């Protein structure tokens, strides 16, 4: 089981690494475009780029899949020690809302390119026919050039110290002695 | 002739150290008589800890996956994700004969994620750390002792010998001492000449301030002096020190703005593709290389130049 | 000249690497990425010394934002709602709540270092700490006794009745309200304390004298040994705090070993020879012929080196009578000889242009006598004010009463009053070279005599030692015999120059061997002034 | 010329002792004002006692949360307490000691009411060694120092008057001075210490503030073993300049020791005097100066040299003898009034400093409870017994 | 002085080994030596050490070293 | 306190081990270095009294007799090695003979 | 930089690694890495 990744959605998580780990920089979780309407788009411009021989069935199928699985594995192989902090204060506050929050509403696509990144650990983990395990693959890759086709609209490069949107805000130094300190 | 044994009395005895004044001599009558483990296996790193009491494995309290906070940590016995697994239910009674694929047959028909679904549930909650496919087709980056980010702009930590047994006149410092050595490098045994005065500036034993500092830089063995560029002392701890004639990770060009974070480079495998065709107009954005998908090209001084030439006769107008 | 400039870029830069570094930074602002701004800042370390490229780059390309440095990051205006309930109108708009810095990132998450101390250092930094707490002790239990004795004679002028009830909140009526807490938990146990700071506080006057009492007794015995740590404080101190203040002195018996030596004298000379020709190649072809110059204002200085080595020449014991006789004699020789002083006039009791072309063991040597005499001109040049200073030493009469000045040096006559500084530190470096002066002891008289600033004379004797060991091979070899000799056959002070020193160069490079170092040594009777000229290698490739 | 002086001391703001070993020391305040009033300084000077700051007067610069944590910090109960004990940096850098709420509060209210006392126009030198704390962040401590009082001194000077100047003259310079007055214009700060490898970490020529605080942080950045001419040399001139551009209403001067030859942390090479001549350059200009005292990690020369500092600004000369006080023994063999300069390298060359002015210049030449708030409420004290 | 425990080095114990005709040398043995020697060196140093508090002297002689050999049955020639 | 922080030989294992066997077994000089052992001696010594010296030939002596003690023990390890069929020594045994040697 | 570049057969250079010093050679001619001529041919085609 071997999967691909095309350099500029690599460099993208380089990237975010470093933002995490070296520069102390979080992703800004008030963002304008977040993971369900990611695939909402998906889905639509697929839907409507090719002919209707019976793939949108599994098309949804796939959307849907990808919607859970995003919702039930934010907090288990996404998520630095940096974000835990994040993620904490978002879960008090939706507490105190008496609303349930799910991922796919607030989080954006690089958590996303973060789980196609191990999807192939997990993968090999599990005991999956090998059928279903190709056809996985083959709507990955679709995917992945689906977001490789709309580079600079979702993934552009900006900097929070001098503009008010750039899909990352800077840490605090309360944050950063509470996240990666106790 | 210090005398530690006689006057150092009797009610006090070495400072920082309490004694038997506060234990023996304290009667007051005036009242009348009236397995675990300390390495964090989920984010690879320190701080305050929480163990189970039959799993040896122990995380943080914010890398569990309801992040918990110490004022309000739950009482009683707690237990990890696959302990509420293989200790708890699902394995103990109700053994797992087909109920994961009962997981199909009751969520909707969703098998090409049910069964990652079920085994999220048979998972310990970790922090991100990058695949192993991802960190090979960049050669330059690594991973460092916690699990950080490290390319080559980040130096290699100093040892405990450089830093603190370094006798006192090196003192990990050439600010203080006469340092002779470090104006003549290893390989040739020349003298290093700074790039902006071209002048290694050693001056003399009998006058060491006319001595003038100098450095190597980290990626090319520039030499530079401490005056000409603005800084104050060395740089030894923190990113290698990058002298300002390289190209810089980042640029800003107001007009909102781009950053263009570079490129990071590839290795040698088969992603590395190059392609020379066209020296004047390309709009290649940059990532080039000298010789005598991410698109390089084989630029050389003469195609350089003539884009300079270029840009520079155009924009002379406005 | 914009088709040439290119290339003489290439060789102004030289190296390969740095001109393909310069390459795509000239064609990143090629691209339309960099601007105006930060082409000047690049080409601003690029060719900034080159004044002409630079005036013509500047009028060629067309030269007539914020910093945003490393530090203070902007944070997100999340966390910038915050109530802040102290803060009004002009606290908002004066303060910022989206920057914060943060060291560990100045840091770049590997740490700081702090500034390596010497080990006196840290032992007056612990006498520091031992001082401190005992009397920060002492004044806390002088605080609640003070307290404690206002709360008594609040009960001295009043009956039972209301001393049975008098309830106070904590602080016992003062400003304060953990001075107290901390003085009890300190003196008393950790479990038992806490009820007796219960007791004082709803039951006074009944548990109150005997706290008193306590800490009266407790204060007592801690002034007591306070007393009898002072005299071993201030006397242990008086060794450790000027070698505490020695940052350089305490290295410079290693330092003045390995920094004095053939080779590192060698390379400090054709550094600046490599930088003079560098520099003049920038700048002009013609190259001036006068580097590290010493200046010789005084002539005594002379006189005592000689008085040094003759006191160096009848101390050791690992020459002969006759080669020490001759060492002494050549010693005085090339000094009446090499800087026109006709004889020493010092020679009775209390005792005890021209171009000069050597070799490398004449230049140590040469070396050498420049470095004491430098040494020896920072001595005598603050010797009318130190001297001013240790004769004008207005010692506390309060100090003298409770025999507290230190009385260590002046016990064995190493105190400088009365007398000198200068014949004074002659006769002690006399003396050291003599080998009884318990070395560590000068060290301390020298620190407590100049305010540490005579740190250069700790190796008096060593440079000595070195100057005769090197002086000792200008006879047994026989290359610097033969110079010797035809230095005395060169030297007749008469109106000859710019005649015969060609012949000299021409004898000397026949004379000495292609591995054999250089020189020419310049010295003006006027002024008395020497200038000295690295030509190593200069005169064999022709 | 003549000006009076007001002097602000507190008898229990050096009965706290941070912990064994400990770089930073409230213990010098109490013999400071020792040698203060052994020298017979009381009889041309006015001395108050201000009172104890309350959490709302604290929470002025820093949040409430900060303020609470702080009045409710207890060494006992350090167990549980972890979360905010990281955070607000607490514990790990900045141990816990018994009275840090008490010492706060005295800093603070010694710190506004030497603003409040510049701004009445009662004193023409307002003098604080009882607080001169510069690392305190919003909400994070460091350099073992906890509540910002010379922000909230800045903020009260601002109340009446119209421009504040920060001039700080130690080693380990105030990062949370220059956080607080980042982008405001009406605040200048200038600082000089050692950059590189340094515990604060921030400060370049490149860092001068954005926004409307543009051009208005100077920071210079010095080497080990500076000497007092090189001192004068980049402090003298550069303070003219600022004077001649900026022209403030009111000057914030960090005093101490820290910048002395002998430090723990220190890497500077200044005697009393180079220490004092730029206190006595900052008094001839002649407008009102707020002095402040929170460095130094040695004490015999610290009390010293703040003693020279208080005699400077009481327009006299003192003498070289020391008087008996109880704490004679701290004093050097000589036990003299003057701090012994080392003879460490002096690698402060003139060009880097050259280099750094025209810098600073080029930066410059672009520059032309509640109830009881505004303080101006102190204690008389004039009943002090420390004369030995 | 700390951490002197480690100047007996690892390869300083496999050559102790390779004289006594060891033929294969565990990774564990290295810890197990130290501490047998530093056991066997603070009973050898303390006996030495009452010896010389005994004599009234400040530095400890051969002697006293091998006379607290000679009394536990390790008696050492050629000192 | 203010701070954030083309064959080659290849020999196969034994017969080399054998060799160095042969080459110390016959010769005479010292294995463990002096300072080290020397400094190992001070901290010892330093546990129990303060401010003592030792000589060179007293630091020699105690070299030279742990060093044959050492050997003898490593011997007798050995032998039980080759005792439990084993070529390899293990820390147990080390304890054994200890304990049958009364230590 | 990097971890593998070397015009021979790469032996993880950053000269002949893992061999004694007497074996070194800098002379110019062609250069082609071909991954260690297919890894030694596969291992001498799985040791013949
Ligand atoms: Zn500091």
């Amino acid at each position: 089981i071997s999967l691909q990744i095309p350099i500029k959605l690599k460099s993208v998580l380089v990237d975010d690494w470093e933002y995490v780990t070296k520069d102390k920089k979080i992703c800004r979780l008030p963002a304008d475009v977040t993971v369900e309407m990611v695939l909402n788009k998906y889905e639509h411009e697929v839907s409507q780029e090719l002919e209707s021989p019976g793939s949108q069935s599994q098309l949804s199928e796939y959307c849907a899949g990808l919607k859970l699985y995003f919702d039930k594995c934010l907090g288990n192989m996404l998520l630095y020690r940096l974000e835990r902090l994040q993620y904490d204060e978002l879960l008090k506050k939706s507490s105190k809302d008496q609303k349930p929050l799910v991922p796919i509403r607030i989080y954006g696509a690089i958590h996303l390119l973060r789980l196609i990144s191990v999807l192939p650990e997990l993968i090999s983990s599990t005991t999956m026919d090998l059928q279903s395990c190709q056809l996985l693959i083959k709507q990955t890759e679709d995917f992945l050039v689906w977001l490789l086709m709309h580079v600079d609209e979702y993934f552009n490069d900006k900097d929070p110290n001098r503009s008010d949107d750039a899909l990352y805000v800077n840490t605090s130094s309360q944050y950063e002695g509470v996240a990666l300190g106790m | 002739k210090k005398r530690p044994k006689r006057l150092s009395s009797q009610n006090v005895n070495y400072d920082l150290k309490r004694r038997k004044i506060i234990t023996s001599e304290g009667i007051e009558r005036s009242f009348k008589n009236e397995e675990n483990e300390d390495f964090c296996s989920a984010c690879n790193q320190s701080g305050s800890f929480l163990c189970c009491d039959t799993c040896p494995k122990s995380f943080h309290f914010l890398c569990l996956d309801p992040p918990i906070d110490p004022n309000n940590l739950p009482k009683g016995d707690w237990h990890c994700n696959e302990c509420k697994f293989k200790i708890f239910i699902n394995n103990s009674m109700a053994t797992l004969k087909k109920i994961e694929s009962n997981f199909i047959k009751q969520n909707n028909n969703v098998k090409i994620f049910a069964k990652l679904l079920f085994n999220i549930d048979s998972h310990n909650p970790k922090q991100f750390q990058l695949p192993n496919y991802i960190k090979e087709t960049f050669p330059a980056v690594k991973t460092g002792s916690r699990g950080q980010y490290s390319d080559e702009n980040d130096k290699i930590p100093l040892t405990d010998r450089q830093l603190f047994n370094t006798s006192y006149g090196q003192s990990i410092t050439k600010l203080d001492s006469y340092n002779p050595d470090t104006h003549i490098d290893s390989n040739s045994g020349k003298f290093l000449i700074c790039y902006k005065c071209n002048q290694t500036r050693l001056g003399s034993w009998s006058h060491p301030e006319n001595s003038r500092l100098i450095m190597t830089c980290d990626y090319c063995q520039t030499p530079w002096h401490l005056d000409c560029v603005p800084r104050a002392s060395f740089k030894n701890l923190g990113s290698k020190w990058k002298c300002p004639l390289h190209s810089p990770t980042k640029v800003y060009k107001k007009i909102n703005y781009k950053v263009w974070k570079k490129q990071r480079l590839i290795n040698k495998k088969n992603q590395l593709y190059y392609e020379p065709l066209q020296k004047i107009g390309y709009q290649n954005n940059g990532n080039i290389q000298i010789i005598p998908d991410f698109k390089i090209t084989q630029i050389d001084e003469n195609s350089i130049k003539y884009d300079f030439f270029d840009k520079i006769y155009k924009s002379k107008m406005v | 000249e914009e088709v040439t400039f290119f290339e003489k870029a290439k060789r102004y830069i030289g190296n390969k690497h740095l001109y393909t570094e310069f390459l795509k930074i000239l064609n990143l602002y090629s691209q339309d990425i960099l601007d105006l701004d930060d082409l000047v800042e690049k080409v601003d370390f690029y060719l900034g010394s080159n004044k002409e490229l630079f005036t013509w780059f500047k009028n060629f390309v067309g030269y007539q934002c914020e910093a945003f440095g490393p530090s203070y990051k902007r944070l997100p205006k999340s966390d910038t709602f915050m109530p802040c309930s102290g803060r009004d109108d002009m606290c908002w708009e004066v303060l910022n709540d989206e920057w914060v810095g943060h060291p560990v990132w100045a840091s770049e998450d590997s740490g700081f270092i702090a500034h390596r101390k010497n080990q006196y250092e840290e032992t007056l930094f612990k006498i520091e700490e031992e001082r401190h707490e005992y009397d920060f002790y002492i004044e806390s239990n002088l605080r609640t006794i003070q307290c404690l004795e206002t709360i008594v004679n609040k009960i001295e002028n009043m009956t039972e009745n209301e001393k049975a009830n008098f309830k106070l909140p904590p602080g016992l009526g003062h400003t304060s309200m953990t001075i107290y807490k901390k003085v009890i938990r300190k003196v008393y146990d950790k479990e038992r304390g806490f009820e007796i700071i219960d007791a004082l506080h709803e039951h006074p006057a009944v548990t109150a004298p005997v706290v008193l009492k306590r800490l009266k007794q407790k204060d007592e015995e801690w002034r007591r040994a306070q007393r009898e740590w002072n005299k071993v404080w201030r006397e242990l101190e008086q060794k450790v705090f000027f070698k505490s203040l020695d940052h350089l002195g305490l290295t410079f018996k290693q330092a003045d070993k390995k920094l004095l030596t053939t080779k590192q004298l060698i390379s400090e000379i054709s550094s600046i020879k490599v930088d003079q020709t560098n520099k003049k190649i920038h700048w002009l072809t013609p190259k001036p012929k006068s580097q590290l110059d010493f200046d010789f204002p005084d002539k005594n200085i002379f006189y005592d080196i000689l008085c040094l080595a003759d006191t160096f020449i009848t101390h050791t014991t690992a020459y002969s009578n006759p080669d020490k006789e001759r060492l002494k004699d050549l010693l005085k020789y090339f000094i009446s000889l090499f800087f026109s002083i006709s004889f020493e006039k010092i020679e009775e009791s209390l005792y005890s242009i021209f171009n000069l072309f050597a070799n490398t063991n004449i230049y140590i040597f040469f070396r050498h006598w420049t470095t004491i005499y430098e040494r020896l001109l920072e001595i005598k040049q603050m010797n009318e004010r130190v001297t001013k200073e240790i004769n004008t030493r207005s010692t506390v009469t309060f100090a003298k009463d409770l025999d507290l000045l230190s009385s260590q040096l002046s016990e064995m006559g190493l105190d400088f009053v009365g007398e000198d500084a200068y014949k004074q530190v002659l006769r002690l470096s006399r003396r050291l070279i003599n080998g009884d002066l318990e070395h560590q002891w000068f060290e301390e008289s020298l620190r407590q005599a100049y305010n540490n600033k005579a740190f250069k004379l700790y190796t008096i004797d060593k440079v000595t030692q070195s100057l005769v060991k090197h002086a000792h091979t200008l006879m047994t070899d026989a290359k610097t015999a033969e110079i010797m000799a035809l230095f005395v056959k060169d030297r007749n002070a008469s109106t000859t120059s710019a005649k015969d020193q060609i012949i000299y160069r021409l004898q000397v490079r026949s004379h000495m061997s292609n591995t054999e170092n250089m020189f020419r040594i310049e010295f003006d009777k006027r002024t008395l002034h020497v200038s000295i000229q690295y030509i190593a290698l200069d005169d064999l490739t022709l | 010329d003549k000006r009076r002086v007001a002097y602000f001391y507190d008898a229990d703001v050096g009965n706290y002792a941070y912990g064994a070993g400990h770089p930073m020391k409230p213990h010098r305040i109490r013999m400071a004002h020792s040698l203060i009033m052994n020298y017979g300084l009381y009889k041309k000077m006015e001395i108050y006692r201000a009172k104890p700051a309350t959490k709302q007067e604290m929470c002025q610069f820093h949040t409430d949360e900060y303020i609470d944590f702080l009045s409710r910090v207890t060494p006992d109960n350090l167990e549980m307490f972890k979360r905010e004990s990281v955070k607000f940096n607490v514990g790990d850098d900045c141990p816990v000691f018994d009275g840090l709420y008490e010492y706060c509060s005295i800093s603070g209210g010694g710190s506004m009411e030497g603003a409040a006392r510049l701004n009445r126009g009662k004193c023409d030198v307002a003098v604080n060694y009882a607080g001169g704390l510069h690392h305190a962040k919003k909400s994070e401590a460091s350099g073992f120092c906890y509540l910002n009082d010379i922000v909230l001194g800045i903020i009260e000077l601002l109340r009446y008057h119209p421009r504040v100047l920060y001039i700080d003259i130690d080693v380990h310079h105030g990062d949370g001075v220059e956080e607080a007055f980042y982008t405001t214009d009406r605040v200048m700060t200038c600082s000089f210490h050692k950059y590189g490898e340094f515990f604060p970490g921030t400060g370049e020529l490149r860092d001068i503030g954005v926004g409307a605080g543009k051009n208005y942080a100077v920071n210079v950045p010095l080497r080990d073993g500076i000497d007092d001419a090189t001192y004068r040399s980049v402090f003298e001139p550069v303070i003219k300049k600022i004077m001649e551009w900026y022209q403030p209403s009111a000057v914030v001067l960090q005093c101490g020791g820290d910048s002395l030859s002998g430090d723990r942390l220190g890497c500077f090479n200044l005697s009393m005097e180079g220490h004092a001549n730029c206190v006595n350059y900052v008094k001839s200009f002649g407008i009102p100066m707020m002095v402040v005292g929170g460095g130094g990690y040695t004490m015999r020369n610290v009390a010293r040299t703040w003693c020279f500092e208080t005699g400077l600004l009481n327009n006299v000369v003192l003498d070289k003898d020391l008087p008996y006080n109880e704490y004679y023994e701290y004093y050097g063999p000589d036990y003299k009034l003057s701090v012994r300069p080392s003879n460490m390298f002096n690698v402060n060359t003139p060009e880097y400093l050259d280099k750094v002015m025209t810098n600073i210049f080029a930066n410059l030449e672009n520059t032309k409870v509640e109830e009881d708030s505004a303080e101006a409420k102190d204690t008389k004290g004039g009943s002090q017994y420390a004369r030995d | 002085l700390r951490d002197n425990i480690q100047g007996i080095t690892k390869p300083a114990i496999r050559r102790l080994a390779r004289r006594g005709g060891v033929k294969r040398i565990s990774g564990l043995i290295y810890e197990e030596t130290r501490g047998v020697l530093k056991v066997f060196l603070e009973n050898v140093i303390r006996d030495a050490v009452t010896y010389t508090e005994h004599a009234k002297r400040k530095t400890v002689t051969a002697m006293d070293v091998v006379y607290a050999l000679k009394r536990q049955g390790r008696t050492l020639y050629g000192f | 306190r203010q701070s954030t922080g083309k064959k080659p030989h290849r020999y196969r294992p034994g017969t080399v081990a054998l060799r160095e066997i042969r080459r110390y077994q016959k010769s005479t000089e010292l294995l463990i270095r002096k300072l080290p052992f020397q400094r190992l001696v001070r901290e010892i010594a330093q546990d129990f009294k303060t401010d003592l010296r030792f000589q060179s030939s007293a630091v020699m002596a105690l070299q030279e007799a742990s060093e044959a003690y050492l050997v003898a023990l490593f011997e007798d390890t050995n032998l039980a090695a080759i005792h439990a069929k084993r070529v390899t020594i293990m820390p147990k045994d080390i304890q054994l003979a200890r304990r049958i040697r009364g230590e | 930089g990097g971890r593998c570049l070397a015009f021979h057969g790469p032996l993880m250079y950053e000269h002949y690694q893992g061999w004694k010093s007497s074996w070194d050679e800098w002379v110019g001619y062609d250069r082609i890495r071909a991954y260690n001529e297919e890894n030694i041919a596969m291992k001498k085609r799985l040791a013949n």
